[PDB]
């Protein structure tokens, strides 16, 4: 299929109307970031020649 | 298509697999880059059909309905100004969908301020949004309201100068 | 930068060769339409909110903070005066209470 | 077949036909000794970085 | 698949090590990939090659 980009939302814009929140949600989200790798060392002489 | 060459190439092992895997990683990284840049909203916003924004003109940055590519005049000018086992994989997002993402971002930031980037899109008049931005840089709302015609004229003139400068600089 | 929504605070958690951030953010919810104006015209003077925004539920005008609906009476304590009513486009007529 | 290592007892159930064993690198890791038909494991001698 | 970003780094490093170990099994045009076989089969003028 041809993928959809999003649900379609039409913002009710007019020149004298505003939307004010009357409530709130405390939302906790995760963000995973890599920091380091495995520290690998290779003996070049032993790898090539043993 | 030389079979003797491939029989000799099998002596070197999995070099070809490493080159293909590195190129595959680059190829999926490009789509990930486009996804991180443009797909920052999961709601496709549209501007209202009446472009009454208190004198502010966004026609050079909003999509042109007369064009089949649904691009803005600035985006149309930008797309006009850019000109053996090898294959070119197409990008996952087409230029029409990237333009649709930018149109949704423009509609969100015009009709709803910065509210759509932090939650639900809360509508606000554009001369009020501008006043909020004025208060963000430490200038009182009255300054924006009293001089709203001059600020709208300056904004429209600067947007036109942007289009002229892009069209006049190679 | 620190999660989706208005960022409040964050918590770090260790992970194998990585870090996990628990971003605690504030998301607005249950929004309601209101009729808004840039300024209030009273006694030939234009009144603008000091920190909030003028809203109307249909008959009465209030001032509320922008990220949460908390209507308060439009007074001189929460508004400031700049100019007359002839300049601001969309100014409406409402009384401004004096404590 | 030449190499260096420590020859130790093993618990690898070789099938009768099977004589030696190979690791991912294709270096011999176990061998069946002639004359006595026993199965000797080949473990590389201790090494590391100074 | 929540922790895929760290597991991707772990898999890439392990796969690079596995490829580097696997490359010892290739002879690269020589008669054998084992050095002891070449040193036990050939005189040093051709074992050098
Ligand atoms: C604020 O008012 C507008 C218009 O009165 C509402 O927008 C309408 O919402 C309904 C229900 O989703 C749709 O069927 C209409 O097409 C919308 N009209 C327009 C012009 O967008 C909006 O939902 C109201 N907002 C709130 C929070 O009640
Ligand atoms: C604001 O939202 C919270 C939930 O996010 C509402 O709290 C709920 O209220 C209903 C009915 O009173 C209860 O059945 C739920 O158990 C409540 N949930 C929680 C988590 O407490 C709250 O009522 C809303 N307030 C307003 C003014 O709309
Ligand atoms: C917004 O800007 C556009 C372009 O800057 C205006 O469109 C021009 O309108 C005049 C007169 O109507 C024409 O002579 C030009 O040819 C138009 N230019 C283009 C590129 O279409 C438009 O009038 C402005 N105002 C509104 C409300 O859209
Ligand atoms: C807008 O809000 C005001 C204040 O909350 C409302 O005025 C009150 O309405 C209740 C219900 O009829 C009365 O009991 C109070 O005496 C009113 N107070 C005042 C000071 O008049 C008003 O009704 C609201 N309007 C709408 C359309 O919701
Ligand atoms: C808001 O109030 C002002 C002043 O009370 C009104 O302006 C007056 O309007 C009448 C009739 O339109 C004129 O005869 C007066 O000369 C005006 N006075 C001034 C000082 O301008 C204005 O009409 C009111 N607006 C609304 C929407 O009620
Ligand atoms: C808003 O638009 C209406 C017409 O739809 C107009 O009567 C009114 O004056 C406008 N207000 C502002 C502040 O532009
Ligand atoms: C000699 O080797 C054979 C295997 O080829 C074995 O059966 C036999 O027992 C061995 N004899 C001696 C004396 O080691």
């Amino acid at each position: 299929y041809t993928m959809s980009l999003g649900a379609e939302n039409s913002v009710a814009y007019s020149n004298n109307s505003i939307a004010i929140p009357t409530n709130f949600t405390i939302s906790v989200t995760t963000e995973i970031l890599p920091v380091s790798m495995t520290k690998t060392s290779v003996d070049c002489t032993m790898y090539i020649c043993g | 298509d030389s079979t003797e060459c491939s029989n000799l190439l099998l002596q070197y092992g999995s070099f070809c697999t490493q080159l293909n895997r590195a190129l595959t990683g680059i190829a999926v990284e490009q789509d990930k880059n486009t996804q991180e840049v443009f797909a920052q909203v999961k709601q496709i916003y549209k501007t209202p059909p009446i472009k009454d924004f208190g004198g502010f003109n966004f026609s050079q940055i909003l999509p042109d309905p007369s064009k089949p590519s649904k691009r803005s005049p600035i985006e149309d000018l930008l797309f006009n100004k850019v000109t053996n086992g090898l294959t070119v994989l197409p990008p996952l997002l087409t230029d029409e969908m990237i333009a649709q993402y930018t149109s949704a971002l423009l509609a969100g930031t015009i009709t709803s301020g910065w509210t759509f980037g932090a939650g639900p899109a809360l509508q606000i008049p554009f001369p009020m949004q501008m006043a909020y931005r004025f208060n963000g840089i430490g200038v009182t709302q009255n300054v924006l309201y009293e001089n709203q015609k001059l600020i709208a004229n300056q904004f429209n003139s600067a947007i036109g100068k942007i289009q002229d400068s892009l069209s006049s600089t190679p | 930068f620190c999660g989706k929504g208005y960022h409040l605070m964050s918590f770090p958690q260790s992970a194998p060769h990585g870090v996990v951030f628990l971003h605690v953010t504030y998301v607005p919810a249950q929004e309601k339409n209101f009729t808004t104006a840039p300024a209030i015209c009273h006694d030939g003077k234009a009144h603008f909110p000091r920190e909030g925004v003028f809203v109307s539920n249909g008959t009465h005008w209030f001032v509320t903070q922008r990220n949460f609906y908390e209507p308060q009476i439009i007074t001189t304590d929460n508004t400031f005066v700049s100019g007359n009513c002839d300049v601001v486009i969309g100014i409406v007529n409402n009384t401004v209470y004096d404590p | 077949l030449t190499g260096t290592g420590v020859l130790t007892e093993s618990n690898k159930k070789f099938l009768p036909f099977q004589q030696f064993g190979r690791d991912i690198a294709d270096t011999t890791d176990a061998v069946r000794d002639p004359q006595t038909l026993e199965i000797l494991d080949i473990t590389p001698c201790s090494f590391g970085g100074v | 698949s929540a922790l895929g970003k760290l597991q991707d780094v772990v898999n890439q490093n392990a796969q690079a090590l596995n490829t580097l170990v696997k490359q010892l099994s290739s002879n690269f045009g020589a008669i054998s990939s084992v050095l002891n076989d070449i040193l036990s089969r050939l005189d040093p003028p051709e074992a050098e090659v």
